[PDB]
This record gives structure tokens, C-alpha cells and sequence, in this order.
RNA sequence: AGCAGAGUGGCGCAGCGGAAGCGUGCUGGGCCCUCAACCCAGAGGUCGAUGGAUCGAAACCAUCCUCUGCUACCA
RNA sequence: GCGGCGCGCCUGCUACACCGGACCGCAGGCGUCCCACGGCGGGCUCAGCGAGGACGGAGACCUCCCGCGGAGCAGAAGGGC
RNA sequence: CGGAACGGCGUCGGCCGGUCCCGACA
RNA sequence: GCCUGCCCCUCGCCCGCCCCCCAAACUCCGAAGGGCCGCGCCGCCCCGCCGCUGGCCUGGGCGGGGCGGGCGAAUGCGGGCG
RNA sequence: AGUUCGGCCAUCCUACGGCGGAAACUCCUUAACUCGUUCCGAAUUAGGAAGAGAAGCGCCGUCAGGCCCCGCCAGUACUGCGAUCGGAGACGUCGUGGGAACACGGGGUGCCGAACU
């Protein structure tokens, strides 16, 4: 019952691969934007694919990682679009677990014509006040099993923190 | 038309005839590739005292 | 037509692969290399047969393919295909070449497929059951005429294609020591994780 | 669903461990050998690095030079010793980089003329006396007979930022009177025209600490007494906060010497390791366990 | 051979071994080294600069310089029928010292630390020179339990 | 010997990393006073087999079978 | 002769564990490309498993996790990191 | 008695078993 | 089984454990066999010299003088240079 | 005991499960500054001290994997040197010297200095 066993949202990323139009990439930055108060970033792809319709280095997506409380608040209006529903499945081995929702309209921002609706995927990251260890430069070494946030402890703070059913 | 392209048999008997020399004695103590500082410096400290040979 | 065979008959060249660099190989006669109940267990089976090879020649994938053909039929004829377990030990590896008709550019394409073996190198074993014991020699001497040089067909104190003689594997068994894993069983290996 | 292992026997059997030290994570050994390495004209003359740590609640500043087995300590000193010169609290911070800076080449300086008596480090390398945050070099001002300890920082894994504490350190080690050598890009008040000796001041004589104290005391009260509770129980006011550092310069200027802290060592519990028998009498009875279902 | 660059024929010569590849033990800078020293030269792939060629491998050298990041050895290569003393500089990864000497080296002082006692207590001197094993003594041995061993009948 | 191309509906001949395609035969349906044309449907394929190669191959790649064109240095 | 170019050079092999070894021997390259694809300092971690997350699947993006290099480093090949 | 895979109730010498005074339908 | 149902069986596909036979241009291991080098001059104290080296009284070279010493594998054989 | 800097760089590694912290180390705790982020106080930089053994850490465990050592493998496989040795050859012997490897069986599982508390 340690304090620091204490499981906290470490993050959450909103990202929004729109494919290779560039206008549409530019507006979703906008939207997230206006969402988390912070300026996103842009991904280049990687390879080229015609089925994509994408060129090596053009930029394809973007996303932005909140932190503290602006992470929790948004995040909670994402689940209200889907109304604190989960599919049980979604919680992954480290623990994290992700949304996705369809459409910007729903989180509360206003549609404007120049914004088409741009839906992009919620991730929450699980952490506990120790996972340091795995990420800063000196004396970094792996976290223990135990400090690891199984799956099921995953689903369980996030039951009593937002009421969400699976 | 062809001949031998490459032979080495007898060439190690001709190189052992009167061969293996040593590569003289002058060349073990030689200054050639040396450091161009330290044989400054050894020729200053030879030109001081007994060793001098400046008159 | 494949040439006579005293071409190539001993290990005069160097093992020579199909590779990145032996490019157009064409493709070995024998492909089937495990015949007959090829599935049985160990505790069935329990005669050996095995037929050696006195030289240190290269037999051809065309030999190896015309004696497993005839092993196979002769034990299966007289007793059935569910009573022998065959295996041709040896595989084509090595790749003969061919110059076609002077000496310059002699580098020969790739002709075919040959197994390079040793003394003593088992050549074609047979795992049989008391039905076919018998009759297991008899096969494996009509498949010493397709392949050249001299060969000895012995019986085999190992049970089955196992390491264990088969008095170690008559006491084994008894005391419980021995996995089976299929056509073949290993000792009970006491090591390892204890759960 | 059916995965292959990364970890494999192969993958144990190909590793390569690197050094313990890289393992632990706590040496960069392509920036040590730069500061290990000596030409070889220069044979076996002992060559001096000032190693300079932040814990988390210390400053570790040490001159070292490396030997062919181990590492000799030629000096150290510790913020955790500041309390006895009169910094009692802010002991991880920039003006605690800067005593202790002073401390290492004050106490390295008089070790080294102790017995010599003449012309001697400390007497002919004084250092700046009052604390100001100038440029000084011990080296190029005069350096002639004896010349001005050289030692080169070693930050460790410590990023170089601008205002960084272990650069604060070498700057309190230069005032003692050590050779480091610096060109002060990464000190507050450097500008690409010229630099500002009030800001690299404000920060050694504390300033922003005592700032930010009199700003939670003058809006926040309840968050000032948590920031900084240690302060107001040591009664450290914020505007007395450069006079303390003032007379801390003094006195590890006059006394650097080092005294030695009493201590107890006591070993923790500590298990003990089993004997092989008693592994055997814990693996035959545990496959008796299983015999017995 | 029909191609001869400087590092032909070099694919196992200059591999790193199965747990050693990656940077040097320091104390490859640190050791000192001094004039006249004997030094053997093992080439480590890793450094590419002031790497001596493949003949160079396996040769001990003495040093004639001492110079910055540098020791120039004086190896002797038998060309022919002469044998050539080569001056080649290597960086200090590619070399290392040598025990060529060390038996004499301990020979010496062994043979002294001897003689210091002939000189004092026990006068008589022992013999200071080696000797090639000798042929053997007599003695007498317990045949006492002697097992009788007979050539073992062929198995196969 | 060795060299190039192909092998795909019954006949042809395309395709060529995401179907099998068009003509003919081949019936049917139109079309007219009837017939010829013509139009439009319907159907037709181990894509010569095999292995590889792929999420996927008629295709791309190896092996092989078959055809079909090219072939021997005066002294 | 025709046809090739071991006619200058390079990697692995032939080559028989120092070095040296022959062939119109084997599997291949070179005649260029880059003011950045260079120098240097800082920071970083690569290819991927596995599990997750609107469209989203074989395939693009985003997360953790474990990752001795299984990536990359202009081009052959072998080292090297 | 250049020479092979393969044959030989030619003749001596082995190796490993069975039937053997329980004399090898009576 | 049945509107259907992946409500389900069977091999392939993945994963593990095995197992037959390999490599001039694969190597974790690794011979025989070769290669290079050493096998006489030490140790001790003191003294000089240097644009060299360095926090220094530090070295590192190059010499000199004393003080004790002692020729320290086997075999054969005089070597070098123009 | 524990830290800082080291030496050789797995007997030191990896997985999992325990145990223990007085101090130390750490996690931790906040951005007025200083600096920082392809975005992000995640890291990092500054300023702390409300907490904490939960991790990292230090010890201990496991018929663990790996790594280390010693047997055995095995005088085996190969090979140096002699053979008017055998064999049609392929290859093998015999004198005379050297001598592995994979498995397999057992046992292990960091140590060394400088400073400091």
C-alpha cells in the first residue's frame, strides 16, 4: 500500500494521420491545438505507398503528448463519446491503454468548414511515481517486474477513476 | 606460346646460400623517423659539460 | 545422359554446395528420404538394420533415388509398408559440373547432385518390426547393386534409430527413464527448471 | 500468439556485457579516455581531472588522477561539510557549487604546501579573495618557477547547460587558484558581445533562491513554508542570503583544511548464502512435495 | 593473389574475437611505455588509424620512438635473403607489451638473490645455468599392486 | 551439344503481383414480309507442370517437360 | 583467329592457420558520387518482436515494452561500429 | 599372372549361433 | 449438428522439443604444424647536462664517478664487409 | 555497511521470486529564476525536502538459462616425420612424435584500489 505504488496517467498522445493531403494535416494541427493549449508536432512517413498515397518524408500525421491534468480532462471527454465504454481488450501487456474516436465535433470543439471533422486515437499511458528509472541518461536500468503495471491493475484504476464498464 | 607463369622452389635454398644476414648494427641506433623534439633536445644535452665535443 | 559415374565416383573436388555462387542447379533426384510407417513409435520397431559403406566415394542422387525405390517395395511387398520405417541416411549435396565439348574456360556448369560418404557411413537404415526382420537383409542387398562399391548390410544393437542399445533400453524402460518423443526417445535429463 | 523467444540461449551466448561502469551507467568512457590521455613523450607524469557529482542532496567535487588499477584522489570536498563554514541549508544549489569549488582547490592548494615552506601554491596562487563573478585564470596571469595546478572537468553524464551548477564548481576551484581551463559561454552573464560579472555574482551569492523565497513570503505564504521549510527552520532570511555566503568564502578560505567526521558502521541484516547440501535437501524434498501430490 | 590492397587477406586477421569487439580497455592508453622496451604488435580492427599491415601482426618490435598518440617499433622483416630492420609507427591500440624477456629478466635477479647468499650465510655457490631436463635416476617403486593389463579382444 | 522464345477457352492470341480478356467456334435472344447481314447475351481456362516467392504469382523466380527458330575452327 | 580482358587496381575465396604463392580458376567490383553524404560538439537509439490505439487491412501513423545490432554508415565484398 | 563390380560345394584357416547319447510319424 | 453459428473437426500456418544429413567463398571451438622475439650484464649510492617535460623538488633521455659482484641452456663452429 | 572516481571487463550477465535500509544512494517534490523539448519539466535544467522502500539499489533464492572451471570424451578425430608397409584403386596401417572438438558429468557464480561518511 505504498504511496508510490500509486498508478498516475503518465501521458496522453493524440495523433491524427490524416494520409498525404497536407491541407488536411495543418488543419488537424489547429484542432489539436486548440485542444491541448500546446503546439503539436508533424510525422514524416517513413517509406512511400501508393495504396497510402504518401512520399518518403512528407508529413503524415500529427500529435501532441499532454501531461497532468489537461491529460485526464481531455481525456475524459473522449470517453464521454463513447460513454465510458472500454472493450476490455484495449488494455495492453505494459498496462497503457487506448480510445479512438472518430470526428473532433464530439470532444467539444465547434465545426467550422475550414476543420473538416478529423478523428485521431487516444493513448493513456499507466505509470507509478519510480518508472525514472527506464528514462533518465545516468544509471538507467529497467524497471522491476513488480513496479510494472500488470494489465489487470491497469483496468482497475481506471474503473475507479472514471467508472468506465468493459 | 605459354611458359612458367611463377616458380619459388630453389628460391629459399639461393636465399640461405650465404644468406639470413643481419641488418647491421647502425641501423638498430639510428635517428631517422625519430622525434624531431627529443633529438633537439639530445643534441643541446650533449653539447653541455663532458660530452661536449664544441670547443 | 548423366555420363557413366566412374567420373565421378571419388572426392576428388573440394565440397562444392548449391549457393549464392552455384547458381542453376538442377534439382535432386531423391527427395523422399523417410519411408515406410515414418511415424511409429519407439517401442514399436525395435530391430535395426543398417547397410554401410566401404569406400569414400560419392554415390549419385540418381543411384540413391534407384535403391530406395527398390528397398522400399521389397519389404513392403513381403510384409507391408506399416512394417519398416526406412531412412536414406545420405543426401546430394555436393554438385557435380560438366565441361561440354578446350581446356580454357574448363569451369564446368553444374551437371547434378552427389553424396559424398565415408567408412562406415550407414547409407540406408531400416527400423522394423518381428514381421519384416527377416526379410529387411534381403532388401538391403537388392539395394547394394545400384550403389557403387562394396557395402555391408549388419543388424544393429541400437533399439530403433535410437543411441540406446537395446538392453539399455529394455532396463530404461522398465525404471521409467526414457520420454518418448515419436519415432525417437531420449533419456529423462534430469536438469533444468524442477517445475 | 505463439511467440519466439528474443532472449534465446544463442542470444546469452552471443552477448557481450560492456564495462561494469557502462553497465551501471555511471561512466562515459569515450569522454574519460579524452581526459585520461597524456602523449607519451610526457611519459607517467600524473595527469589531473576535476571530477564534480550532484546528488541529490550533495555536491562531490574531487581532483583525480588515474593510475593503471584505480583512480588516486589527490583532494576532495563535499556540500555536506558547507554547515561547519556556515552554510547550513541550499547545500544542492549554485552558491553551494561554488563554496564547494573553493573548498577543493583551497584544501588541495595548502596540501600541496604544506611542508614546502618558500614559494609555495597557496601563498603564490592566492585566487580571487573577494567573490566576484569575473573571469580569472590562474594560468596566463603568471606562471613562472612554480606554475598554477591544471586539472580539466570531468561533468560525468551531466548535461552542459548555461548556468549549470558543475560549471559553478570550476569557477569557485579557478577563485581558489586551480588552472581549469574555461571560456565562460555556459555562466550566467555571458553575452556574444562580452560578459556580465553581476549576473554570474548574483547567482554565487545566492539572489534567485533568496528572490523566489521574499516572492512566496510576499504572495504565497503556505507554499513558502513548504518550498523551503529547512530555510525557515535554520532561520535563513532572504535578503541576509549573500551575507552568509560571504563570510561561507572567508572561512573555507582560511580553514580548508579537512577534518576528519567521526561515523559507526553497521551492517544491515544481510541473509546468508545456503550451503550445496542444503540446496540438495531443498530440491530432493521439493520433488518428494511433488511424489506426494 | 590477384587483388593486393592494404588489408587483403585480413577477413580473420583483423576480426574482432567472440565477447571482445568494441572500444579498448584504458588501460591500453594508460600503460607507459619507455624507450628500448619490447613490445609485441597484435592489430585491433576497431582503430583504423596507425594500424600496421598483416605482416606486422604477430612481430616483436622494440620502441625507437616515443612520440604523441604514437610508438615508432623497429621490427626486422627477412626479405630474401636479408633480414631488414622496418621502423613502422603504430597508435597505441595496435600494440602491446612484451614478456620476451621476463624469464631473463627473472633469471637475473634469481641468479643474484643466490649469489647475495653465496657471498653471506651458506658460501658454496648453487649451479646458476639451466639444464636441458636430464636423463632421469633411479629410485626404487612399490610394484606392489601392479594390474596385469592384457591387449582388449576387437568389438566393432 | 549449348542459344532465344513461348506454352492461357475447342481454335487462336492478349494479359503480366489484386480479372482471366477479345475474335472465332457456340447456342440462344433480338431483326425483318422472310432471308442475309448485323446487334446483343450465355458459357468455355490444372494459364505446360512442380517447388520457392509472397497477405496474395497466369504473371516473378529456380527445376523440369514439350515444341519452335540459331549452331560448328582454313591449316 | 573470333570472342573475352587478372593489359592499372580492389573484396571474399583458391591458398594447404606467419609471410609468399599459379591459371582465358571461383563469386563479384573500380574509372565515379557527396560543400554535404565533410569537420566538430551535444543529444539520441537502430532493425524489429510482442501487446495495444478513428478510418487502417500485408502494408504508412502513434504508444509503451523488451531489444549485442538481427539496422544504418553512396556503390563490390569482407571486416568495423 | 594390368584390372573392377560381381560370382566359386577349389582348398586350407577363422568368427558367431542352432541340432546335438532328450543318439540329430515312428 | 443448422436460417445460420467459427455452436466445430481435420490436416497445413505459427511456436516449442526433437531428429537425418551438410558448406572452398559459414564459425562458438580448434590441432598437428609453423612464424616473430628473448636466453648477460646486473643491482646500489652519488654527480652533471638539456629551448625537452610539468603543480612541483616532475620526469625522460644523455653521460660520469664510486660500491659490491659475475660470465649464468645444449650442440657444433672464427666472424663481418666491400 | 554505503557513496564518488576507477582497474580487468559476465564466476560480474539475464529472467523470475524473496528480503533490507540508521546513514548513504535513489525514487521523490516544485518551476520565481537558469536552462530545456521535432510537441511534451518525459528527459533535461534550476529550486527544494512533503513523503518512500514500491522500484533502481544491496543481499538471498531457483534439479533456472548463460558464463567460469575441472573431469570425461579420447590417445579418439586429425596430423608432423620415416616405411621396396598393405590395397587394383579409394583409402588404410606400422614405427616415430604431437594431439583436439561437440556433447556429457560434476562444481562454482565478481574481485581489486584511492578518497569520504
Amino acid at each position: 500500500e505504498n504511496p508510490m505504488r500509486r498508478i498516475r496517467i503518465e501521458k496522453l498522445v493524440l495523433n491524427i494521420c490524416i494520409g498525404g493531403e497536407g491541407d488536411a494535416l495543418t488543419k488537424a494541427a489547429k484542432v489539436l491545438q486548440q485542444l491541448t493549449d500546446q503546439e503539436p508536432t508533424f510525422s514524416k512517413s517513413r517509406l512511400t505507398i501508393r495504396g497510402f498515397g504518401i512520399r518518403r518524408g512528407q508529413k503524415i500525421s500529427t500529435h501532441v503528448t499532454v501531461r497532468g491534468e489537461k491529460a485526464r480532462e481531455i481525456i475524459e471527454r473522449g470517453l464521454r463519446v463513447k460513454n465510458f465504454e472500454l472493450p476490455y481488450s484495449c488494455f495492453s501487456t505494459t498496462g497503457n491503454f487506448g480510445f479512438g474516436i472518430t470526428e473532433h465535433i464530439d470532444l467539444g470543439i465547434k465545426y467550422d468548414p475550414s476543420m473538416g471533422i478529423y478523428g485521431m486515437d487516444f493513448y493513456v499511458v499507466l505509470s507509478r511515481p519510480g518508472f525514472r528509472v527506464n528514462k533518465r541518461r545516468a544509471q538507467q536500468q529497467h524497471v522491476g517486474a513488480s513496479h510494472k503495471i500488470t494489465p489487470d491493475e491497469a483496468r482497475a484504476w481506471v474503473e475507479r477513476e472514471f467508472e468506465v464498464v468493459y | 606460346a605459354k611458359l612458367k607463369n611463377h616458380t619459388s622452389k630453389n628460391q629459399n635454398r639461393k636465399d640461405h646460400r650465404n644468406g639470413i644476414k643481419k641488418p647491421k648494427k647502425s641501423a638498430y641506433t639510428s635517428h631517422k623517423g625519430m622525434c624531431p623534439k627529443y633529438l633537439r633536445n639530445l643534441r643541446r644535452s650533449r653539447a653541455n659539460d663532458p660530452r661536449q665535443s664544441l670547443r | 545422359g548423366r555420363r557413366p559415374a566412374r567420373c565421378y565416383r571419388y572426392q576428388k573436388n573440394k565440397p562444392y554446395p548449391k549457393s549464392r555462387f552455384c547458381r542453376g542447379v538442377p534439382d535432386p533426384k531423391i527427395r523422399y528420404f523417410d519411408l515406410g510407417n515414418r511415424r511409429a513409435k519407439v517401442n514399436d520397431f525395435p530391430y535395426c538394420f543398417h547397410l554401410l559403406s566401404g569406400e569414400k566415394e560419392q554415390v549419385s542422387s540418381e543411384a540413391l533415388e534407384a535403391c530406395r525405390i527398390a528397398c522400399n517395395k521389397y519389404i513392403a511387398k513381403k510384409a507391408g509398408k506399416d512394417s519398416f520405417h526406412l531412412r536414406i541416411r545420405v543426401h546430394p549435396f555436393h554438385v557435380i559440373r560438366i565441361n561440354k565439348m578446350g581446356m580454357r574456360g574448363a569451369w564446368g556448369k553444374p551437371q547434378g547432385t552427389v553424396a559424398r560418404v565415408s567408412i562406415g557411413q550407414p547409407l540406408l537404415s531400416v527400423r522394423c518390426r518381428a514381421s519384416a526382420k527377416d526379410y529387411v537383409k534381403d532388401a538391403l542387398r537388392r539395394a547394394k547393386f545400384k550403389i557403387p562399391g562394396r557395402q555391408a548390410i549388419v543388424e544393429s544393437r541400437n533399439w530403433g534409430f535410437t543411441e540406446f542399445t537395446k538392453e539399455e533400453y529394455e532396463d530404461l524402460r522398465e525404471r521409467g527413464e526414457l520420454q518418448y518423443d515419436g519415432n525417437n526417445a531420449h533419456r529423462i535429463s534430469r536438469k533444468g527448471p524442477l517445475n | 500468439g505463439w511467440v519466439k523467444v528474443q532472449k534465446t540461449r544463442s542470444y546469452f551466448k552471443r552477448f557481450q556485457v560492456q564495462f561494469r561502469r557502462r553497465r551501471e551507467g555511471k561512466t562515459d568512457y569515450q569522454a574519460r579516455k579524452a581526459l585520461i590521455i597524456q602523449d607519451k613523450n610526457k611519459y607517467a607524469t600524473p595527469r589531473y581531472r576535476f571530477v564534480v557529482r550532484r546528488t541529490n542532496k550533495d555536491i562531490i567535487c574531487q581532483v583525480t588522477a588515474a593510475e593503471l588499477t584505480k583512480d588516486r584522489v589527490v583532494c576532495a570536498a563535499y556540500s555536506h561539510e558547507l554547515p561547519r563554514y556556515g552554510i547550513p541549508v541550499g547545500l544542492t544549489n549554485y552558491a553551494a557549487a561554488y563554496a564547494t569549488g573553493l573548498l577543493c582547490g583551497r584544501r588541495l592548494l595548502e596540501k600541496l604546501s604544506v611542508g614546502i615552506k618558500e614559494n609555495a601554491l597557496a601563498q603564490l596562487y592566492p585566487g580571487l579573495d573577494k567573490a566576484t563573478g569575473e573571469e580569472y585564470h590562474p594560468d596566463e596571469n603568471e606562471n613562472e618557477e612554480v606554475h598554477a595546478f591544471k586539472a580539466f572537468l570531468d561533468i560525468g553524464l551531466a548535461r552542459a547547460s548555461t548556468g549549470a551548477r558543475v560549471f559553478a564548481a570550476m569557477k569557485g576551484a579557478v577563485d581558489a587558484g586551480l588552472n581549469i581551463p574555461h571560456s565562460m559561454k555556459r555562466f550566467p552573464g555571458y553575452s556574444k558581445d562580452g560578459f556580465d560579472s553581476s549576473a554570474l555574482r548574483d547567482r554565487i551569492m545566492g539572489k534567485h533562491v533568496g528572490d523566489y523565497m521574499a516572492e512566496l513570503k510576499a504572495e504565497d505564504e503556505e507554499t513558502y513554508r513548504k518550498r523551503f521549510s529547512k530555510y525557515i527552520a535554520a532561520k535563513v532570511e532572504p535578503l541576509r542570503l549573500e551575507a552568509m555566503y560571504t563570510k561561507a568564502h572567508a572561512a573555507i578560505r582560511a580553514n580548508p583544511q579537512a577534518v576528519k567526521a567521526k561515523f559507526e558502521i553497521k551492517k544491515p541484516v544481510r541473509q546468508a548464502r545456503l550451503t550445496l547440501k542444503e540446496r540438495k535437501e531443498r530440491i530432493d524434498a521439493k520433488k518428494l512435495e511433488a511424489l506426494k501430490q | 593473389t590477384h587483388s593486393q590492397g592494404y588489408r587483403c587477406k585480413t577477413r580473420y586477421c583483423f576480426a574482432r574475437k567472440f565477447r571482445r569487439h568494441g572500444m579498448a580497455n584504458l588501460t591500453t592508453y594508460n600503460r607507459v611505455y619507455k624507450l628500448g622496451q619490447y613490445v609485441n604488435i597484435k592489430v585491433n580492427g576497431a582503430y583504423h588509424k596507425g594500424m600496421p599491415h598483416r605482416y606486422y601482426n604477430g612481430r616483436t618490435g622494440t620502441i625507437f620512438n616515443i612520440g604523441p598518440r604514437a610508438l615508432g617499433v623497429q621490427i626486422q622483416k627477412r626479405v630474401r635473403g636479408r633480414i631488414m630492420l622496418k621502423r613502422i609507427n603504430v597508435r597505441l591500440e595496435h600494440v602491446h607489451p612484451s614478456d620476451c624477456r621476463k624469464n631473463h629478466l627473472e633469471r637475473v635477479a634469481a641468479n643474484d638473490a643466490a649469489r647475495r647468499l653465496a657471498k653471506e650465510t651458506g658460501q658454496p655457490v648453487p649451479c646458476l645455468k639451466r639444464q636441458n631436463a636430464l636423463p632421469r635416476a633411479a629410485h626404487v617403486v612399490s610394484i606392489a599392486s601392479a594390474i596385469d593389463i592384457t591387449p582388449l579382444k576387437y568389438d566393432g
